[PDB]
RNA sequence: CCCCACUAUGCUUAGCCCUAAACCUCAACAGUUAAAUCAACAAAACUGCUCGCCAGAACACUACGAGCCACAGCUUAAAACUCAAA
């Protein structure tokens, strides 16, 4: 018919979907350094996904990993272990003064 | 009292191109003032109230 | 009770400014939800009431976030009138 | 041998550009309101850019400028709406002036 | 060095000192700020009691105990008995959201003590005892 | 005598019918023109309805074979530092110049994709084109 | 209603009891988005198919009968008199 007519296909300019900082990585309850990055320094409260930026799947793995690590003797509950206070701050929460 | 004249002829065609606004005299003035402001751009108290 | 002390919920005072240290601590406990948690725990909230309030709080946040997004989007045109007189 | 519309569209610069996000385009200032510059860049809608602080007086009607496009049309659908709300303007960042 | 609101961690080598004493050696002022009373006890780092004052022990009774000025008076009284025992710097540990939560700390300062840190230890059960039923008012 | 039922038929049908019934003594000035040169669709009020379930609009996305080449070029080399001039109807961007060379080499019998893309970049470099890889 | 004290009770075990505004107040399954979009409100409007259910209000989550570990219980569930509304 006509060579210049549009052709059916999938979007070639489509961009990849977004990924959380932990997409594709195993979350172990023994990796307390990673888990501590998602709890409050002062109170030990687990951050919601709106602060951590994690997706539903990793938000759940982190939560379950934290709860497992806490009661098995790997992680404190009421505060962030001070050893991990100087790790990369990946959470959208501003506290001090 | 001053009476506004008929605004259309025998054929029924209004004289002014803004007749159907209902405010042809007011909107004709706004059109003349707005047009002057345009031409300026292309080119570029005590005793009065 | 079994944890180490003077780590959790602990703020150091700078230059004797105890008021600013207390405000920082109060801000910390507020942001983590501890103040509201303590207050709601003075009297027992019944499960039917807790679910109703949590549902109301979650829906109000969505509506407020969505109403903020609309106002931000529709404030781009707050600039001066470009066609004044027309 | 009359060119068809399908032919015009395939070989149009706007079609050849692809996505508009982060595309450098040349615009032309056609209307100015105080420090608001109205710039057409070949699309459906103009963009509105604030006069840069540096060399602000160099931006006048007819001045051709360089833009980094973000969206050809700013539209969003809000909760409880059957259609999209549009502000009838493009989103672009003014970089500077184009000179030869 | 820049100021850190995080307290020095015991076992690490910090440079902060108060009258030649480390953070772990500074006495502790325990303030219990209840809704109807305020109790203040100053203890040593070894858990030796040094001074005690409360609104009830300062001659306040009934609803007057549940006021800021009553807690402020209790703080001054505890500071006086503690200062006699050699206390200058104290770590403040306040549990409870009563009216004497902040005022009790003011009295400690007016009494001659320097507060180097503030710690909240208000008991928060993680799931615990069922509280009393809501009030109809 | 007339009809303001704008949702009942069209201005033509309502006018034609009232003219037949003798309600309108004279035909309007436009009636004879509409009759001779009617629109493609008779203007009848319709209520726009919302689609539900498995109903989808028939509009199709406009894509071209070269769009695959454009996506890769933007990924590999990014958007050219040269600025698009959408006012000139014959403007050619660095990507379009790449696409034209890529198409020419494909017509010479080459069929591999990864090989047909590397040879195209070399040709442009020989012609003096600046191709700074993004990464 | 407010304050304090305290018991049955809330818990565990083994048996019962079988009721909720047991409510998305939307029966299950399948299909449609074109027709008229549609009393109103809720939760956009409908088709096919099947089971359950309903036929003015009140009497009545009642009486009697029957069944039930239930015995001040539950399920099923009328009538007479009365009204022109509900
Ligand atoms: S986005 Fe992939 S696991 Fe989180
Ligand atoms: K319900
Ligand atoms: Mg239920
Ligand atoms: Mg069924
Ligand atoms: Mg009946
Ligand atoms: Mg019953
Ligand atoms: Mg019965
Ligand atoms: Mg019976």
């Amino acid at each position: 018919s006509n060579e210049d007519l549009p052709i059916s296909m999938e979007n070639p300019y489509k961009e990849p979907l977004k990924k959380c900082i932990l997409c594709g990585k195993h979350v172990d309850y023994k990796n307390v350094q990673l888990l501590s990055q998602f709890v409050s320094p002062f109170t030990g409260c687990i951050y919601g996904r709106h602060i951590t930026g994690l997706c539903g799947k990793k938000q759940k793995e982190i939560t379950k990993a934290i709860k497992r690590a806490q009661i098995m003797g790997f992680m404190p509950v009421t505060y962030k272990d001070p050893a991990y206070l100087k790790d990369p701050k990946v959470c959208n929460i501003r506290y001090r003064e | 009292p001053r009476q506004r004249a008929i605004q259309w002829g025998e054929d029924g065609r209004p004289f002014h191109y803004l007749f159907y606004t209902g405010k042809q005299s007011y909107y004709s003035l706004m059109h003349d003032v707005y047009g002057m402001l345009l031409n300026l751009e292309k080119h570029q108290v005590i005793g009065s109230r | 009770a079994k944890h180490l002390k003077f780590i959790a919920r602990t703020v150091m005072v700078q230059e004797g400014n105890v008021e600013s240290a207390y405000r920082t601590l109060n801000r910390i406990l507020t942001m983590d939800g501890l103040i509201e948690d303590i207050k709601h725990r003075r009297y027992y909230e019944k499960p039917c009431r807790r679910r109703q309030r949590e549902s109301y709080e979650r829906c109000r946040r969505i509506y407020n976030m969505e109403m903020a997004r609309k106002i931000n989007f529709l404030m781009r045109k707050n600039r001066a009138d470009p066609w004044q007189g027309c | 041998n009359v060119e068809s519309f399908a032919s015009m569209l395939r070989h149009s610069p706007l079609t050849q550009m692809g996505p508009a996000k982060d595309k450098l385009v040349i615009g032309r200032i056609f209307h100015i309101v105080e420090n608001d510059l109205y710039i057409d860049f070949g699309g459906k809608f103009h963009c509105v850019c604030r006069r840069p602080e540096v060399d602000g007086e160099k931006y006048q009607k007819g001045t051709r400028v360089r833009l980094r496009l973000l969206d050809l049309e700013l539209t969003s659908r809000f909760l409880g709406a059957t259609t999209d709300t549009t502000v009838l303007e493009a989103n672009a960042v003014l970089l500077g002036i184009q000179e030869s | 060095t820049k100021f850190s609101i995080y307290p020095p961690i015991p076992g690490e080598e910090s440079s902060l000192r108060w009258a030649g004493k480390k953070f772990e050696e500074i006495p502790i002022a325990h303030i219990k700020a209840s809704h109807n009373n305020t109790q203040i006890q100053v203890v040593s780092a070894s858990n030796e009691p040094l001074a005690f004052a409360s609104c009830g022990t300062e001659g306040f009774r009934n609803a007057k105990k549940g006021t800021g000025i009553a807690a402020q008076t209790a703080g001054i009284a505890a500071a006086a008995r503690a200062k006699q025992k050699g206390v200058i710097h104290i770590r403040v540990v306040v549990k409870g959201l009563g009216p004497g939560r902040l005022s009790a700390m003011h009295g400690l300062i007016m009494g001659g003590l320097e507060v180097i840190s503030i710690t909240d230890n208000t008991p928060i059960p993680h799931x615990g005892c069922r509280p009393r039923k809501a009030r109809k008012l | 005598a007339g009809s303001r039922l704008e949702t009942v038929g069209s201005i033509f049908s309502r006018t034609r019918d009232l003219v037949r019934a003798g309600v309108l003594k004279e035909k309007p000035l436009w009636f004879d023109v509409y009759d001779a040169f009617p629109p493609l669709r008779e203007p009848v009020f319709q209520r726009p309805r919302v689609r539900y379930g498995k109903a989808k609009a028939p509009i199709q996305d406009i894509w071209y074979h070269e769009d695959r080449i454009r996506a890769k070029f933007y990924s590999v080399y990014g958007s050219g530092q040269r600025a698009f001039d959408l006012f000139n109807p014959n403007f050619k961007s660095t990507c379009q110049r790449f696409v034209e060379k890529y198409t020419e080499l494909q017509k010479l019998g080459e069929t591999d994709e990864e090989k047909l893309f590397v040879e195209t970049g070399k040709a442009l470099l020989a012609e003096g084109v600046i191709l700074r890889r993004v990464g």
